[PDB]
């Protein structure tokens, strides 16, 4: 009974958020209405990390829903897992963030951050032994990122010795032609650096081009999206869902991914790629779920894994298969690419098998790397940002809320330090 | 951290306040000088013509002068 706390702000975050719910919901055998109704103990087992128990046997999710404008909850609401929420933990306002973290982090989200946190309170109360939270959101538009990051640090300020994790979607031109979406991500990022424990780097750049290059989607919707982050988000969090050896808590996950605190920043990764209703009919093997889950084009962070080095690495397999293939095949990828892994970390790669496959595939694996090569997005965001920057482009809209152009220049340092602190380690020698 | 948050949001108010005020203020200077100017023409305009019924007054004081001699 260590509770995991899970918020979800903004659009995306809600939208995210709401999707993680229904996957793994159906994944414990609980349905729309909060009734239990699976066919193996293992469902229940550790039902209590992510589910408060109510009487009738019901199982409500510890999950606080987030926004300054009602119209994504109200889909929720009217969703097909809408009932399954607590009604109270709908926070929401009505001005709206207007794609602006100024206005998320510093004005409209100041007026409803305090009715947030009582609801967090009121969950935190209720648990055994509370491990931390997990946020989804996104960092390109304006709840998510700058309401979500003030979030962050005002949870942190209450609740300074438990794991904060983020699943955070990192903008991209292929996907939003919002102008602003840099600075947003930049400031929020900062804030990430500094307040998060663990990071998934959801990159709407990858998450594009796998829908459009491998799944063949010749229009990606965020419906398409959305399916590779919920199944992403399924495979990060099974070690924390069912019983298990390894990283089977935040904290122990931490302490085996991040060797140094502002290191946090999570590539995953999913095998098989599938597209919303393929339906395929062909399991994979073990050594086609190894090569593909450690594949660039598998990568949910658009950034090439051989540009870099991995200082970590966990790997999740789901399904009934041979754990002696899985140990064998998890070795050859280590013995055949060890070049990729820094020496000065031995046995840098931790592997754990579940029992139990997602819904609609036999067999699935999940990666999660800490890799140098993430600074690649960070350089791409630092871009984008610096190519308005230089001309104060579109600042008026944040100074108009309160804020300085100096905020944003420490931002700036702030992230262009992390894509330096990574070089430092790739080049690192034993 | 909170400190910050605090000031920023007091000097969005505090901008805000000082536009509406910047502006009140324009326009109030602009209304009276426009007031002031407007009336000057107008009082100068009564002016002269007010020096035209005086000369007038002459004229006719001046005929009644020429007229027993
Ligand atoms: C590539 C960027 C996104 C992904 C697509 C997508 C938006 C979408 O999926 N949208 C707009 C909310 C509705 C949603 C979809 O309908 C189209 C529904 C079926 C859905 O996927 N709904 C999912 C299941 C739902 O959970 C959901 C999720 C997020 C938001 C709302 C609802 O429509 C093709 N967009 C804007 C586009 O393709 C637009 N094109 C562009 O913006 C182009 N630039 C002009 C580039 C960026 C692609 C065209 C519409 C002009
Ligand atoms: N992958 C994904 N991205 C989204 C979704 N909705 C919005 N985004 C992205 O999130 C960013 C805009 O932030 P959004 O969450 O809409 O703003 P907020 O409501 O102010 O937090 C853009 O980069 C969008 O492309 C979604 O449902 N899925
Ligand atoms: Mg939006």
């Amino acid at each position: 009974m260590r509770e995991i706390v899970h918020i979800q702000a903004g659009q995306c975050g809600n939208q995210i958020g709401a999707k993680f719910w229904e996957v793994i919901s159906d994944e414990h055998g609980i349905d729309p209405t909060g009734s239990y109704h699976g066919d193996s103990d293992l469902q229940l087992e550790r039902i209590n990390v992510y589910y408060n128990e109510a009487t009738g046997n019901k199982y409500v999710p510890r999950a606080i829903l987030v926004d300054l404008e009602p119209g994504t909850m109200d889909s929720v609401r009217s969703g097909p897992f809408g009932q399954i929420f607590r009604p109270d933990n709908f926070v929401f306002g009505q001005s709206g963030a207007g794609n602006n973290w100024a206005k998320g982090h510093y004005t409209e989200g100041a007026e409803l951050v305090d009715s947030v946190l009582d609801v967090v309170r009121k969950e935190s109360e209720s648990c055994d032994c509370l491990q931390g939270f997990q946020l989804t959101h996104s960092l390109g538009g304006g709840t998510g990122s700058g309401m979500g990051t003030l979030l962050i640090s005002k949870i942190r300020e209450e609740y300074p010795d438990r794991i904060m994790n983020t699943f955070s979607v990192m903008p991209s031109p292929k996907v939003s032609d919002t102008v602003v979406e840099p600075y947003n991500a930049t400031l929020s990022v900062h804030q990430l650096v500094e307040n998060t424990d663990e990071t998934y780097c959801i990159d709407n750049e990858a998450l594009y081009d796998i829908c459009f290059r491998t799944l063949k989607l010749t229009t990606p919707t965020y419906g398409d999206l959305n399916h590779l982050v919920s199944a992403t988000m399924s495979g990060v969090t099974t070690c924390l869902r069912f019983p298990g050896q390894l990283n089977a808590d935040l904290r122990k996950l931490a302490v085996n991914m991040v060797p140094f605190p502002r290191l946090h920043f999570f590539m995953p990764g999913f095998a098989p790629l599938t597209s919303r209703g393929s339906q395929q009919y062909r399991a994979l093997t073990v050594p086609e779920l190894t090569q593909q889950m450690f594949d660039s084009k598998n990568m949910m962070a658009a950034c090439d894994p051989r540009h870099g080095r991995y200082l970590t690495v966990a790997a999740i397999f789901r399904g009934r298969m041979s754990m002696k293939e899985v140990d064998e095949q998890m070795l050859n990828v280590q013995n055949k690419n060890s070049s990729y892994f820094v020496e000065w970390i031995p046995n840098n790669v931790k592997t754990a098998v579940c029992d139990i496959p997602p819904r609609g595939l036999k067999m699935s694996a999940t990666f999660i790397g800490n890799s140098t090569a993430i600074q690649e997005l960070f350089k791409r965001i630092s871009e984008q940002f610096t190519a308005m920057f230089r001309r104060k482009a579109f600042l008026h809209w944040y100074t108009g809320e309160g804020m300085d152009e100096m905020e944003f220049t420490e931002a700036e340092s702030n992230m262009n330090d992390l894509v330096s602190e990574y070089q430092q380690y790739q080049d690192a020698t034993a | 951290k909170r400190e910050h948050e605090r000031e920023v949001i007091q000097k969005a108010i505090e901008e805000n306040n000082n536009f509406i005020k910047m502006a009140k203020e324009k326009l109030a200077q602009k209304m009276e000088s426009n007031k002031e100017n407007r009336e000057a023409h107008l009082a100068a305009m009564l002016e002269r013509l007010q020096e035209k019924d005086k000369h007038a007054e002459e004229v006719r004081k001046n005929k009644e002068l020429k007229e027993e001699a």
